[PDB]
């Protein structure tokens, strides 16, 4: 058969999802960001195109935080990442409200990785088109 | 809340040239039962504002939660939030006052009397109270519960309109918070000797001073008075 990558949650033949690799290509397009895990924390950083002198220097920040610890940066489809940033910050301040302490950075993963999940798994969503690097200090270091 | 449970008592301010004095004392009560001490009832909100919170104390840290959210929710995608566009007095009061009023109007209150307090990014005084029914007013001394029976005559002979505020030095002023806290530990019954004041100023800053104490209590007399009427001994 053929067209197994017209919907998204579609298994092929092989046992792979192509739209979720269709939006890797999205993601890979995109422009480069990296962090470094130190000893005593975590280092974000991320690349700007200038398309424009235009466009005002220090201004158009990529770099997002979630609650007062975690730092989040992404690659691919921007809005993608300001949409997952938002559903961590809601995911991070129900996990305030309930369990007091600020949330673990293993949770707040977790958290982003099973709503990413979730949206590959049905045909009405798209997946999303960013990979995001993400991290910061809990009481686990 | 429908009912206060564990309670806080009176919450005094007052104004002065350079900025704002908010004092309150350190007890939750239990009905009758003075069964808390050191119950911080001022809020310090980011660098330039202080909550003032009087009444059930359930409600209060419901109050301290969500304002430790609105600071975490205003650092949200905000490069200036050290700086400008940071949250004002004028801010966090609108959005305790909206509280508030939603609140009575579920029929649902928090059952609570708030006092906020700060020098604003240009230098004004900011200084108002809220309640459990939504009533916003703002005023050169403002107080609640029983300081707004006696607390305030007493600010009010230091500032009594607009004009004395340039006239009334952070001394002056502190003085009259700790007499006004006097007054009330000697004639308030659900009140504690430890409380805490807090001095907001456009050029020293935030000033927290925690575990202050009545002192200069007068009782001497008492050894005097003797029966209730035609007793001699």
């Amino acid at each position: 058969g053929t067209g197994y990558d017209l919907s998204n949650s579609v298994f092929s033949p092989d046992g792979r999802n192509f739209q979720v690799e269709y939006a890797v290509k999205a993601v890979e397009n995109g422009t480069t960001s990296i962090g470094i895990k130190c000893n005593d924390g975590v280092v974000f950083a991320v690349e700007k195109l200038i398309t424009s002198k235009l466009l005002v220097p220090q201004k158009n920040v990529k770099i997002q935080v979630v609650d007062r610890h975690i730092g989040c940066v992404y690659s691919g489809l921007i809005p993608d990442g300001r949409h997952l940033v938002n559903r961590g910050r809601e995911e991070a301040a129900s996990f305030k409200k309930l369990y007091k302490t600020p949330i673990p950075i293993p949770a707040f993963a977790d958290r982003l990785g099973q709503y990413v999940q979730a949206h590959t798994l049905y045909n009405s969503v798209r997946p999303f088109g960013v990979s995001t690097i993400f991290g910061g200090v809990d009481k686990n270091g | 809340t429908q009912q206060p449970i564990v309670t806080g008592t009176s919450v005094i301010s007052m104004k002065y040239d350079n900025g704002v004095i908010i004092a309150a004392d350190n007890l939750g009560s239990y009905g009758s039962l003075l069964r808390f001490n050191g119950v911080e009832r001022l809020i310090p909100v980011g660098d330039n504002t202080v909550v003032g919170i009087s009444g059930d104390i359930s409600d209060m840290q419901h109050i301290e939660r969500l304002l430790k959210d609105l600071v975490t929710e205003n650092a949200y995608d905000n490069p200036l939030a050290d700086a400008e566009e940071a949250l004002e007095p004028s801010y966090i009061f609108e959005y305790l006052a909206t509280v508030m009023y939603q609140r009575r109007s579920k029929m649902n209150p928090l059952w609570n009397a708030i006092i906020v307090a700060g020098v604003q990014s240009n230098g004004d005084q900011f200084l108002r109270y809220v309640n459990l029914l939504g009533v916003t007013y703002s005023s050169p001394t403002l107080a609640t519960g029983f300081g707004a029976h006696m607390a305030n005559p007493l600010l009010r002979k230091v500032v009594d309109r607009e004009s004395d505020i340039p006239k009334t030095t952070v001394q002056v002023a502190e003085e009259a918070i700790v007499n006004a806290m006097r007054v009330l530990y000697y004639r308030d019954a659900r009140s504690s000797r430890n409380f805490s004041l807090a001095i907001i100023d456009k050029n020293t800053g935030l000033t927290f001073k925690k575990n202050l104490q009545v002192e200069n209590m007068k009782w001497d007399f008492a050894k005097d008075i003797k029966g209730y009427g035609t007793q001699k001994i």
